[PDB]
């Protein structure tokens, strides 16, 4: 059901 | 299956994502991770007119 943080992202 | 690239900007050089199943993607795309939008398009081959993937349809796919 859940899934990761998908890439690219910015923090 | 298919997958769906994606790429959170619209340049030649921004990253280069979405390797995975049009079911993870649709997850995220759905999930509301991309509230704006991302250019959405398939892996094979590389390198065409993405889209944006407000601009696709999935449910059309799986």
């Amino acid at each position: 059901s859940h899934r990761p943080p998908p890439p690219g992202h910015r923090v | 299956d298919v997958m769906w690239e994606y790429k959170w900007e619209n340049t030649g050089d921004a990253e280069l994502y979405g390797p995975f199943t049009s079911a993870q993607m649709q997850t995220w795309v759905s999930e509301g991770y991309f509230p704006d939008g991302v250019y959405c398009r398939k892996l094979d081959p590389p390198g065409g007119q993405f889209y944006n993937s407000k601009r696709i349809d999935f449910d059309l796919y799986t």
